[PDB]
């Protein structure tokens, strides 16, 4: 049966073993699914990214055809560009783009984003979302271990192992399924839901961005899960250091009823966005320049 | 902690 799924990933993935012509595999980061390493292709120096993920560690292993989806039909600018893709031996191997200014966690964790910083991210989190929620994709797991950064401060969104289409015959779903500081309460619930799940964990990543962490993470999962889906929407810790703008934008996002919550498309035109720096303001950030 | 978690469907 592991067997019976490597044969099926082996229909769907190139042929091959990029190992053929990368050099020097250094892993740089664990996922929810496997690890990410740097290699060197031998032809031309140049540095690529490969997301390794075991066959048999994963929750649920047909989830690994999500990486296969985006890659074949839902490429963008935001978007983390993929390559090729591989079966070698257990291991679902992803070439991908490197995205050598890391992630925004490292960022949120360590020091302070003004409001055009935030803005930027935002901003670019939202053009990626407008153009995927248009094509019925939700993300599931957005938070700031999802977002990659360039050396020069470009945004985008990673990570899609969690995704999920909807579509006019399957126009919610019902999975339990993100990490459970940034679940939507209504995902929470169990009431089924759609694209706008990605918009409140969004909000929770603006907390993310101004506290450095999201609400309740010193509480147990489960417990921070109970919290989410029974009280008021999650406050800053510091209320006081934000704009009104920012406040108004997050009042967007952080909305308990997904009928009343924004959607990304009109997030686009709200006035806090008008803040967003170019992406040379976000490089200061990173960590080889703080 | 910061891992995703899936259990529906």
């Amino acid at each position: 049966s592991h067997e019976q799924f490597r044969a099926a990933l082996q229909l769907v993935v190139d042929p091959g073993d990029p190992r053929s012509y990368l050099d020097n595999f250094i892993k740089i980061g664990e996922g929810s699914t496997g690890i990410v390493c740097i290699a060197t292709v031998r032809s031309s120096g140049k540095l690529v990214a490969v997301k390794k993920m075991d066959l048999r560690k994963q929750q649920r292993r047909e989830l690994l055809f999500n990486e296969v989806v985006i890659m074949r039909d839902y490429q963008h600018e935001n978007v983390v560009e993929m390559y090729n893709s591989y079966l070698v031996g257990d291991e679902l191997w992803v070439v991908m783009e490197f995205l050598e200014g890391g992630a925004l966690t490292d960022i949120v964790t360590h020091t302070r984003m003004n409001e055009e910083q935030i803005a930027a991210v935002c901003l670019a989190v939202l053009q990626a979302l407008s153009v995927l929620h248009a094509q019925g994709v939700i993300h599931r797991d957005i938070k700031s271990d999802s977002i990659l950064l360039t050396h020069d401060g470009r945004v985008k969104l990673s990570d899609f192992g969690f995704c999920a289409q909807v579509s006019k015959e399957v126009p919610r779903r019902k999975s339990l399924v993100g990490t459970p500081y940034w679940m939507a309460p209504e995902l929470i619930s169990r009431l089924p839901y759609g694209p706008e799940v990605d918009i409140w964990s969004l909000g929770i990543m603006v907390i993310e961005m101004v506290d450095g962490e999201p609400p309740y993470f010193n509480e147990p999962p489960l417990k921070a899960m109970k919290m989410i889906r029974d009280n008021l929407p999650p406050r800053l810790k510091n209320l006081h250091k934000v704009s009104p703008s920012l406040k108004g934008f997050l009042d967007r996002l952080l909305v308990r009823d997904p009928a009343q919550r924004a959607t990304a498309a009109e997030l686009l035109k709200h006035p806090f966005l008008a803040k967003a720096g170019p992406p040379a303001s976000i490089v200061p950030l990173m960590r080889q320049n703080r | 902690r910061r891992r995703t978690w899936y259990f529906g469907g």
